[PDB]
């Protein structure tokens, strides 16, 4: 999204290390595998109106001209440089989408050198839900203890991420307790950023868990190349065994003679029996993002949901 | 020179809309009158879009010809239950610390009116008045707008008055005269308390040979809303056929406003103000003979409302969150008690 | 809920130029109180030379009009709160198709064309043989009528029939100059809405796609001339077979009111659109049938 | 008459995506009488599978030695019955007194019953994904495979809509990953609403087919019930597709409760008789390089529609 990209430029400007949190812990396993394929032809232009107000617009063949009016204010005086992929700082974000007047907001207030706070409201007029969450969190050098109070029903939560000890045998958890739904939830993660001498590469062995369902997962994610990257997730389940094996082959490039950069992607799934392809090519301001999805289950190979997506911005 | 950009409309009823606007400053060979053309595309309504050409050409140091070719489609009256489309041209000539300008236009427009509400939503937009306004019309209109704005700012002022006077003559069909006063006055040190008064009157005559050719629903006056008399729904005042606001042939609309700059000191010196207002007005159909019996109607039973609230006043927009209370109303007016959200540029 | 301190009577001031336009389009079905009335919204209204009554100019609107004078025991309006027949625009509905029915005043129900089509065909749905004939008129004879009024009649014979815009005598007043300019700008926009009524845009997707377009090239014109020619050859075979289906045994069936409403609207067209030239010359028993069917609805 | 009938099939028999080509093969195969042979003599069936040779995009076209295109099954049959020489077994020619009811029946299968078979070819998720969308790979050429059943499914949705059936993503994206238990049950509130909606669609279908076959069979008993008319061949070509699809056994049962089993098996005795008849009457043809719809010929046919 763009709410989850504004969040990452505030963190890298305040040096908060979002990669040690329990929302970027299985990061490579989802950016190479569960990317979005555009389902139609698409055009988009973004701009910037006031010093603290951005504007967007898009129209596809399906939907008409949409839009959004962003607001963004922050005391972080190196913010906008990391938008493009002690002082008690702050951030205020707010965005209304206007074919439909769907709101959203975000308030960050770094209350200490090692403690934050995060409001995240999403208040849609239609499909009505005033979700209003609060993410108190106390970072340290070995933790990211992070309490969440949502307002979907009354959903409270918890997270923790204890780093151990290249060999980084990390650990995580979460313990969610719906105060109205009475439906708990848990997890565990044992990721391991390592180093090897085959190509020069990390690994990501995400030995996940969910002890209520027995829903163990896995993940392997190599970096076989100086630019390319490969991943392979093996889903599983306990007491009701039903597997999967996904894939992903994000392949980079750089071109010169503004500089053209092209990032290829694949996603071979086996339980879904599909093959997702996508090419994402940038420029100074322009960005073309095409993508197809072949389904293998005569003529089995039927490319459902082709799409291209143009985007210019500034 | 080109500046293909994107913005936000801040239009009629609280609901902003995206536009995409390509400019082109024409070079000094098809020129010696410094001309820029525009092409602004907006979201139409569900079949069509809204294209809006412009061609501003500075004739004199104080003269600008605008040639505006529009093809715009938009939703309208209360439940977005009316679909309006407009095709035509507009040749407009604008003549120049107090802002003063006169602006004469000449517009030919073909207007399609569609009842786009569903027949399950049963008596709304399906009155005898709205059933007969659906159709197609062509309409040439001549105008003159005079604006004398002695205020120091347009959206967040602190002194001075404003006078806007409009005329519209569709020849042999209707003549439409509007006035809008405004008066902003401040009494404290750093413009802390700002007392703002507005008065809008209007009058519309049917010039069409013994009351043939009715005036269209899009040409009559409407009252109510966040950007008008607050504490009533938009299209919420005036006479009605069944449940549809059929507009008025004359109106008066006033309003007070006090602002207070939020006495919490860490949030002072900002664009937020503590807002208290008293709005009100009357919308009437005036038995189209005189100007004397029209004021006997226009000053009899007003639809007033008071309320407190909090307002942001930026140069690009004015956000208004009020708690309104209808003081008086008519028995069929649309009331909107409690919280009301306002957004736009012009409030009254 | 106590807060509006004074509340006044509703407001009783009306535009008397709106009530003069509604009175100019209303035709009153002669022969109950405020809520037991309907207003049949039609496209326009013509004047019959024989009976002098106000018939509607579209074959569907005239069918629903005669089916209301049969069901309710009315007499046709001539060109104490009786029912009504409004001349409306197509754009008075989201459907943009127009026979509609405006029932009631404060509890006002609107029946669209598709709602009236389900109502009108379910009253002879119990017969299966006459439902085949009713479906043949509504598909084969309807499609010849529409293609010969959208494409084969002039843009002033179309807007005479399918528009509530004003038929001026000639171009004398500057009001009459720009009334003639509307019938040029808004002719193809009214033709496009008429091709959406009986699912004509789905039986005829290609000659409807060529209407939403410019300059009318030779490929779309030599295909339309082939589609419109087999549409007319079929309808010559429809109308010639109907002449053995005109025997009256009393009150007219909903098929006899639909054969009559196509003949009464084909013979109103002032141009030789080839359905008029065929019905006048070869179907002279159909013209005589459609006048005998009509004269039990007049006085 | 002298012409060339274009169809949808693949080189020996008409395809099941079009009941108007199936019924027209049987119509030509069953002209065995002396009078019925005269209206069919020299018709030269072509299986071109390209709709650019049509006057309206539908592909039983009769392009008849002048450029006069007659399109669709019902228009061709009424054209061929009009062009007999004028001077009982396997295809009847109805008399003057029965020409109107036989056209009324032919038109009723075209507008009411063939609206239901194009539901079952494209708007049935069991039939469209298994059978239909993998049938155009056998008929058309290399770039034009994924637009023809996609446009034909959009056409059948518009044709059967009034009888049968950006913060929205970010709303759960702060909560559903943060709840992690109804991320598994985000699809479960969709297939829990998908389940009572497809049986909601199968009831307003199956009483439309219960009424369109009841109306047709009640008007068919006014003509001669012992002889084969050209309206019977379009009715049977609608059963032969509706029963022969992947979801045909649900419909062979549903028609057997209302109309019996002595009639659904009497209709399928005529149906399987008509498919297994010899093609000695059929004089076929191969398409030329103006009738194929190649990659180079469907761009020349793409520019002429705007020129």
């Amino acid at each position: 999204p763009y709410m989850d990209q504004v969040l990452r430029a505030f963190y890298q400007s305040t040096h908060w290390s979002t990669q040690n949190s329990y929302e970027d812990i299985t990061a490579t396993s989802r950016t190479l595998l569960d990317f979005r394929i555009p389902s139609a032809i698409h055009l988009q232009i973004s701009n910037k109106s006031t010093p603290n107000t951005f504007n967007s617009l898009d129209f596809s063949t399906r939907s008409r001209i949409n839009g959004s009016l962003s607001y963004l204010y922050s005391d972080a005086q190196q913010l906008e440089k990391f938008m493009r992929n002690f002082v008690k700082k702050s951030l205020y974000y707010g965005r209304m989408y206007y074919p439909s007047s769907d709101l959203e907001a975000m308030i960050i207030k770094r209350l200490s050198p090692q403690t934050q706070f995060m409001l995240k409201g999403v208040s849609s007029f239609k499909e009505s839900l005033n979700v209003l969450t609060c993410y108190f969190q106390r970072d340290s050098h070995r933790n990211l203890q992070e309490w969440i109070f949502s307002t979907s029903d009354l959903l409270c939560g918890y997270r923790v991420l204890h780093n151990f000890l290249n060999s980084s045998l990390s650990l995580g958890a979460e313990f969610w307790l719906g105060l109205v739904s009475l439906s708990p939830g848990c997890s565990t993660t044992l990721r391991y950023y390592t180093h090897s001498t085959n190509t020069g590469r990390p690994l990501t062995l995400t030995l996940s868990w969910n002890p209520l369902f027995g829903h163990i997962s896995s993940t392997y994610s190599a970096k076989t190349g100086t630019n390319s990257t490969f991943c392979a997730k093996y889903d599983f389940n306990l007491y009701s065994i039903e597997s999967n094996l996904s894939f992903g082959c994000e392949f980079w490039q750089k071109k010169h003679h503004s500089i053209f950069t092209s990032v290829w992607k694949l996603s071979t799934s086996l339980r879904d029996k599909t093959l997702k392809l996508l090419w994402e090519g940038k420029w100074r301001g322009f960005l073309i993002s095409a993508g197809t999805e072949l389904v293998f289950t005569n003529i089995p190979v039927f490319p459902a949901k082709f799409g291209i997506q143009f985007q210019y911005s500034t | 020179t080109f500046t293909a950009k994107t913005g936000t409309n801040f239009g009629n009823d609280n609901d902003a809309e995206a536009y995409l606007q390509f400019e082109k400053l024409i070079d000094k060979k098809y020129l010696k009158l410094p001309t820029r053309v525009n092409l602004e595309i907006l979201r139409g309504t569900k079949i069509h879009s809204s294209f809006l050409f412009n061609s501003y050409s500075s004739l004199s140091p104080q003269s600008i010809l605008n040639l505006k070719v529009f093809s715009q489609f938009y939703n309208w009256n209360t439940n977005k239950g009316l679909d309006i489309g407009q095709r035509g041209a507009r040749l407009s000539l604008r003549y120049e610390s107090p802002t003063l300008f006169h602006e004469w236009f000449l517009e030919t427009c073909w207007r399609s009116t569609k009842i786009c509400s569903q027949g399950t939503s049963a008596p709304y937009m399906y009155s005898g008045t709205m059933l007969s306004q659906a159709g197609d019309q062509l309409r040439t209109i001549l105008g003159h707008t005079f604006v004398l704005d002695k205020r120091d700012h347009i959206m967040c002022p602190t002194k001075g008055s404003m006078l806007k006077w409009s005329n519209e003559l569709s020849p042999g069909k209707h003549l439409k005269t509007q006035l809008e006063l405004n008066s902003v006055k401040s009494w404290m040190n750093d413009d802390f308390i700002t007392f703002s008064t507005t008065i809008k009157t209007g009058y519309l005559k049917n010039l069409s040979s013994q009351q043939s050719l009715p005036v269209h629903i899009c040409d009559k006056f409407q009252s109510g809303g966040p950007s008008d008399i607050r504490g009533f729904q938009t299209f919420g005042l005036g006479p009605r056929d069944l449940y549809d606001a059929v507009g008025g042939d004359a109106f008066v609309s006033y309003g007070l406003s006090v602002f207070s700059r939020l006495p919490w000191k860490k949030v002072e010196k900002s664009n937020f103000r503590l807002h208290w207002f008293f709005n009100g007005g009357k919308l009437v159909n005036h038995d189209n003979t005189s100007l004397g019996n029209c004021i006997g109607q226009l000053s009899k039973e007003h639809s007033t409302s008071t309320g407190i609230g909090l307002v942001l006043r930026h140069p690009m927009a004015r956000f208004e969150l009020n708690f309104t209370l209808p003081i008086t109303a008519h028995e069929n007016d649309l009331i909107r008690k409690g919280f009301q959200f306002g957004l736009g540029l012009a409030f009254l | 809920d106590t807060f509006p301190l004074q509340t006044y009577a509703a407001q009783t001031d009306k535009d008397e130029a709106v009530a003069l336009e509604i009175q100019r389009r209303s035709y009153t079905f002669t022969e109950l109180t405020v809520e037991g009335t309907y207003k049949l919204g039609v496209y326009n209204v013509f004047l019959e030379a024989n009976t002098g009554a106000a018939l509607a100019t579209d074959p569907w609107c005239l069918f629903v009009q005669l089916a209301l004078c049969q069901k309710n025991g009315l007499v046709l309006p001539t060109h104490t709160c009786n029912h009504e027949m409004l001349v409306l625009s197509r754009l008075s509905n989201p459907d943009e198709a127009l026979p509609i029915l405006v029932e009631g005043y404060k509890k006002r129900i609107i029946r669209s064309t598709v709602a009236i089509s389900e109502i009108m065909r379910s009253r002879i749905l119990d017969d299966a043989e006459q439902l085949m004939y009713y479906t043949l008129l509504d598909t084969v004879l309807y499609d010849c009528w529409i293609t010969q009024i959208i494409f084969c009649a002039s843009d002033a014979q179309f807007m005479e029939l399918y528009s509530c815009q004003k038929l001026s005598g000639s171009i004398v007043t500057p009001l009459d100059v720009e009334n003639s300019l509307l019938q040029k700008l808004s002719a193809k926009s009214l033709k496009i809405s008429l091709t959406k009524r009986n699912k004509f845009q789905f039986r005829h997707r290609e000659i409807v796609k060529s209407m939403q377009g410019v300059y009318h090239n030779h490929h779309n014109s030599v295909n339309q001339e082939q589609v419109l020619n087999v549409l007319f050859e079929n309808s010559k075979q429809v109308l010639l077979g109907l002449k053995d289906m005109l025997k009256s045994d009393g009150q007219p069936t909903y098929l006899h009111l639909k054969i009559a409403s196509y003949i009464l609207c084909i013979t109103n067209v002032k141009e030789p659109i080839k359905l008029k030239t065929f019905v006048e010359n070869e179907c002279k028993e159909l013209v005589q049938f459609a006048q005998d069917t009509l004269k039990n609805f007049v006085q | 008459v002298k012409g060339s009938v274009h169809l949808w099939g693949k080189d020996g028999k008409a395809s099941l995506i079009s009941v108007d080509s199936i019924a027209l093969v049987w119509f030509i195969k069953l002209c065995t009488s002396e009078e019925a042979k005269s209206m069919v003599a020299g018709l030269q069936i072509v299986f071109s599978n390209n709709t650019d040779l049509s006057s309206d995009g539908k592909l039983p076209v009769l392009i008849l030695d002048n450029g006069t295109k007659v399109s669709g099954y019902v228009n061709i049959v009424q054209f061929l019955h009009k062009n007999i020489c004028t001077s009982e077994e396997d295809l009847a020619i109805v008399r003057k007194k029965d020409r109107l009811l036989e056209y009324s029946l032919l038109n009723y299968v075209d507008v009411e019953i063939s609206r239901l078979t194009d539901y079952q070819l494209f708007l049935n998720t069991k039939n469209y994904n298994e059978y239909t969308k993998k049938l155009f790979s056998k008929l058309l050429y290399f770039p034009m495979w994924y637009n023809t059943p996609l446009q034909l499914r959009s056409q059948a949705r518009e044709n059967c809509e009034e009888i049968i059936g950006e913060s929205k993503a970010m709303e759960s994206a702060s909560q559903l990953a943060q709840s992690k238990t109804f991320k598994i049950a985000h699809k479960n509130k969709i297939k829990g609403k998908q389940e009572l909606q497809q049986v909601k669609y199968n009831l307003q279908f199956d009483n439309r087919l219960q009424s369109c076959v009841s109306n047709w069979l009640a008007a068919r008993k006014k003509l001669d019930d012992s002889v084969i008319l050209s309206s019977d061949l379009l009715f049977l070509a609608n059963l032969y597709v509706q029963l022969g699809l992947p979801d045909g056994n649900r419909i062979r049962s549903k028609l057997e409760q209302t109309f019996g089993s002595e009639l659904l098996n009497s209709m399928s005795n005529k149906i399987d008789d008509f498919v297994h008849r010899p093609s000695n009457n059929l004089e076929q043809r191969d398409p030329q390089f103006r009738e194929q719809g190649n990659v180079v010929m469907s761009l020349y046919n793409l520019a002429c529609k705007y020129i």
